[PDB]
């Protein structure tokens, strides 16, 4: 019972740890598209 | 020898059911936590990058 349910938990909080990585790296990217769009719509309505 | 070795051996059969139950309990809250950290990173993330839209 302590090593099946350990490594099960273990293996699921592996996966956690990664999935909350990937959410920070998922907002920074998120912060770095958003703001791309934002220049290159100010910059195609400037040289419009 | 073998009623020593056998009350031995029930303190261990009690003591290792208390750990067993104890990790358990400990490693399904850790795993519970994890989840709800990835929940609120999630947020932050969304709302910033939602203000960044």
């Amino acid at each position: 019972h302590r090593q099946k349910f350990s490594k099960e938990k273990k293996e699921e909080l592996e996966k956690l740890k990664n999935e909350i990585a990937e959410v920070k790296a998922e907002k920074e990217k998120k912060a770095s598209q958003l703001k791309n769009e934002l220049d290159n719509r100010l910059k195609q309505l400037e040289r419009d | 020898e073998l009623y020593q070795e056998i009350k031995k051996l029930q303190f261990d059969r009690n003591q290792e059911n208390k750990e067993y139950d104890n990790e358990q309990k400990d490693t399904n809250l850790k795993i519970q936590n994890l989840k709800e950290r990835l929940l609120y990173k999630k947020a932050r993330a969304q709302l910033k990058n939602q203000y960044k839209e």
